[PDB]
């Protein structure tokens, strides 16, 4: 009874120190982006590539 | 259990261990607090019965009698339990001077006074 | 009490170290120049051919990964 | 993805080190997002960040 | 082996040659029964040069075997992909469950989940 | 009998950690200032005030 009183009264580091994008879109609290088909459809392809694999905005 | 104090609920426990010097006491019984506190002019126990319809005169003659018939004590620790749990009811961290207060109508033999004195459960 | 069959551990010393190259080529393909290199060190230390002092083979994977 | 790269590759502290296997290796990839101006003073005169970084433009919006 | 600095790559170097290092309680651990085996990523000519250069002179030479591999083979890819699919199909034979794989989808297998400079 | 005797052990805590100033002067063992007739009037010209009530030398 006494060690549930002292406390209460894999994916741990990236939801305390960072934030993670996904779960606002899945909820509903990220707003959409409209007008960027052109940038989005670039950044796929940099990804599955060998040389400069990654994209620098 | 972490059971921390603010700077209002040490000057009221430490001045509740010095007051049993004048009365003749060799222990620290919890129902020396509740004389303390109805011996301030303006105290945070008073304000408390004001708004809950209790006459503090029956009330202090209920934990009056309490000590004549006594001899720290073990039951100090049973009342610093209770007080723990209305600190995560109120949705705060600290334990203040209210905290302890709510803690006498939990145990049997200091729950007795509050009925004669007219101090509901649910209203206090 | 572990689990690997008795017929893996009666094996010769002498036999095994012949067919070493050969079992590792089974589910690595790819590297056919770089798993007959590891048995080049390991059946050197264990015939006499190298000093005692020194430990069974010292390697260096080195590249790209991905490969095994 | 990293806001304002130009301070994690060598501004905190030079962690790009730590980074360049990584990033080599593709073991964890990363999105650069930073100015032009500082661009040039942190990939370009590197030859081992150019050759990782691949220029992405990005359009202003007009009306 | 590269995020280091230079105090664990001296330690390593007393194990090579007298085959014992000396442990804080007092010990003798003989590693003449413990292989020593690294993993780094510094046509293979100039790949084993670089690794050269970054540690010390007196301790790239005295390695046994260089064995620096190199990009895949595409002809081997697809021999690959079969192996692999086989232990699959070992954990449905016991439940009489024939896993059928066509020729289209061992393709999208190969060129997406195998690159030179990605890793696996 | 256990009351009288933790009153004893005017005030207490300014005769045991703080020195009067002001008992010295009235007996005449404190020495005069001579010269100082625009600094020490001016100390009287700010404990009078609302705002910024302590002066600092
Ligand atoms: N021939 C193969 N068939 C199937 N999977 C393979 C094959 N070769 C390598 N892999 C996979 O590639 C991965 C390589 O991991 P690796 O980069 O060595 O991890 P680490 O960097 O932690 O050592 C392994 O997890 C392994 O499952």
């Amino acid at each position: 009874e006494n060690a549930v009183t002292h406390v209460r009264g894999a994916y741990e580091a990236l939801s305390k120190y960072c934030i993670d994008l996904t779960e606002l879109a899945a909820s509903g609290k990220l707003d959409p982006v409209i007008g960027r088909d052109e940038i989005i459809s670039r950044v796929i392809r940099v990804l599955s590539r060998r040389t400069k694999n990654n994209p620098c905005l | 259990s972490s059971m921390q104090f603010t700077d209002k609920a040490t000057e009221t426990l430490n001045a509740a261990a010095k007051y049993a010097a004048e009365n003749s006491h060799v222990q620290l019984h919890p129902s020396h607090v509740a004389v303390v506190m109805l011996d301030e002019e303006n105290s945070l126990f008073r304000s408390i019965l004001e708004k809950a319809g209790g006459d503090v005169v029956s009330i202090e003659r209920g934990f009056k009698k309490i000590m004549v018939r006594q001899p720290h004590s073990p039951e100090l620790a049973k009342l610093l339990h209770y007080a723990h749990e209305h600190m995560k009811k109120q949705r705060d961290l600290y334990i203040a001077q209210d905290h302890l207060i709510l803690a006498l109508a939990d145990l049997p033999s200091m729950a007795q006074v509050l009925k004669e004195g007219g101090v509901t459960k649910k209203s206090l | 009490w572990t689990g690997i069959p008795v017929s893996n551990l009666q094996r010769s010393e002498k036999e095994k170290l012949l067919h070493m190259e050969e079992y590792m080529k089974q589910h690595v393909v790819g590297q056919d120049e770089a798993i007959k290199a590891i048995c080049d060190a390991i059946r050197l230390s264990r015939t006499g051919l190298q000093n005692r002092n020194r430990p069974l083979a010292s390697f260096l994977f080195l590249g790209p990964t991905g490969c095994g | 993805f990293i806001d304002e790269i130009h301070t994690v590759l060598g501004a905190a502290i030079d962690a790009a080190n730590l980074l360049k296997p990584m990033l080599a290796r593709g073991e964890l990839r990363c999105i650069g997002a930073t100015t032009l101006t500082e661009y040039r003073q942190y990939v370009e005169k590197d030859p081992a960040f150019e050759r990782r970084f691949q220029l992405v433009m990005v359009e202003e919006p007009s009306v | 082996m590269e995020k280091a600095h230079k105090d664990v790559s001296n330690l390593l170097l007393q194990i090579l040659d007298d085959g014992h290092c000396t442990d804080s309680k007092g010990r003798r651990v003989d590693f003449k029964n413990t292989i020593i085996v690294m993993t780094s990523n510094l046509t293979k000519n100039a790949v084993l040069a670089t690794a050269r250069r970054h540690f010390a002179n007196e301790f790239i030479n005295r390695i046994d075997e260089l064995i620096v591999f190199n990009r895949l083979t595409p002809s081997n890819i697809r021999k690959i992909v079969d192996v692999r699919l086989k232990e699959v199909q070992e954990r449905l034979d016991e439940k009489q469950i024939t896993l059928d794989v066509d020729d289209k989808a061992k393709d999208l297998l190969a060129q997406q989940g195998f690159d030179p400079v990605y890793g696996a």
